[PDB]
């Protein structure tokens, strides 16, 4: 019943090898919808998503517009950055950002963000409030108080509550035959003998929207969360996702082992045993 | 300098089948920095036209990457993904496990 | 929707 648009910017700088790189996705939940890519021999902001498609070119020069500002300033960032560090031109660095709103059920903002990270570490993030920022050293202290003389908090809020949720609810609503349809996972448990003292249960959830799910294997109702293989939720590619729990099991023990399934696509939780 | 090798994960988009035209996918995450190489193998030989997904990242900062080829699986033709990152020594080779 | 270009790190 919640939903979320976000926003992943990547900056990437390769001394020798040109200008910084930028990169930038939205997704509304767990769907792509577009697309801005720096290297194009044209960059654009480009459709990813049917429901997007329909938006006329005011919309689509606004968002390749602001893009390529964007390149110019990440560029900017990625030096300044370099400097706050005292790290050498030869080197390259990354320089991450995530930002958007959740809404629930009603479509009212539940939570905004807006968090970055350099070289795979946490940076700054505006805090919950929507007002403050935490940074994570000294150096983004100082795009702390650069931001602070700019009020950008007074914007990003500005955003989050407004334009953001605005916007997120038009999409759920072009796009509600997808972004409002859960797809419930495809089962079964397969059996895979490893020896003759034991053998492999595994749980299988196939073709679900969206990608959260919960898959836990029980031995005589007991969660046996120490001994699941997991694998990583995985996309099919169609927009759907796949994922498999995996349990060894001493022969003969098998039909103590019980696969439990829960996903919003489902109208009960799952409960599954391996069928012979 | 933060640097996370990737995971790999190769699979079909549908339960497959010798003889119905499906999709090879070679799913790399949790890797950084964000460059990576990756091709899909028929019988050891690099697959042409394959397409991938626009660059993303989890929660906690790490890429992820779709790779993929429609595909028509047999019995004899072996699949693979062949995977290099600056975390590897040398690119990872990871067989399509049709036994899954 | 993006939000607006904002200041430089
Ligand atoms: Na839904």
């Amino acid at each position: 019943g919640s939903h979320s648009m976000r926003y992943f910017y990547t900056a990437m700088s390769r001394p020798g090898r040109g200008e910084p790189r930028f990169i930038a996705v939205g997704y509304v939940d767990d769907t792509q919808f577009v697309r801005f890519d720096s290297d194009a021999a044209s960059p654009r902001m480009a459709p990813r998503a049917p429901w997007i498609e329909q938006e006329g070119p005011e919309y689509w020069d606004r968002e390749t517009q602001i893009s390529k500002t964007n390149t110019q300033t990440y560029r900017e960032s990625l030096r300044n950055l370099r400097g706050y560090y005292n790290q050498s031109e030869a080197g390259s660095h990354t320089l991450q950002r995530m930002y958007g709103c959740d809404v629930g059920p009603d479509g009212r903002l539940l939570r905004g963000h807006d968090q970055s990270a350099y070289d795979g570490k946490d940076y700054i993030a505006l805090n919950e409030d929507l007002s403050s920022w935490t940074a994570a050293d000294t150096a983004a202290q100082i795009t702390q108080r650069k931001w602070e003389a700019a009020r950008e908090a007074e914007q990003w809020r500005a955003y989050l509550e407004g334009l953001c949720v605005e916007w997120l609810r038009r999409y759920l609503e072009n796009g509600k035959e997808t972004l409002q349809r859960a797809d419930p996972p495809k089962t079964h448990v397969t059996h895979h003998p490893i020896s003759d003292h034991e053998a492999t249960l595994r749980c299988w959830a196939l073709g679900f929207y969206p990608a959260e799910i919960t898959l836990t294997w029980q031995r005589d109702g007991e969660d046996q969360t120490q001994d699941t293989e997991l694998v990583e939720t995985r996309p099919a590619g169609d927009r759907t996702f796949q994922k498999w729990a995996a349990v060894v099991v001493p022969s003969g023990e098998e039909q103590r082992y019980t696969c439990h399934v829960q996903h919003e696509g489902l109208p009960k939780p799952l409960t599954l045993r391996w069928e012979p | 300098m933060i640097q996370r090798t990737p995971k790999i994960q190769v699979y079909s988009r549908h339960p497959a089948e010798n003889g119905k035209s499906n999709f090879l996918n070679c799913y790399v995450s949790g890797f950084h920095p964000s460059d990576i190489e990756v091709d899909l193998l028929k019988n050891g030989e690099r697959i042409e036209k394959v397409e991938h997904s626009d660059l993303s990242f989890s929660k906690d900062w790490s890429f992820y990457l779709l790779y993929y080829t429609e595909f028509t699986p047999t019995e004899k033709d072996e699949y693979a993904c062949r995977v290099n990152h600056v975390t590897l020594s040398q690119p990872k080779i990871v067989k399509w496990d049709r036994d899954m | 929707h993006l939000a607006s270009s904002g200041h430089s790190y």
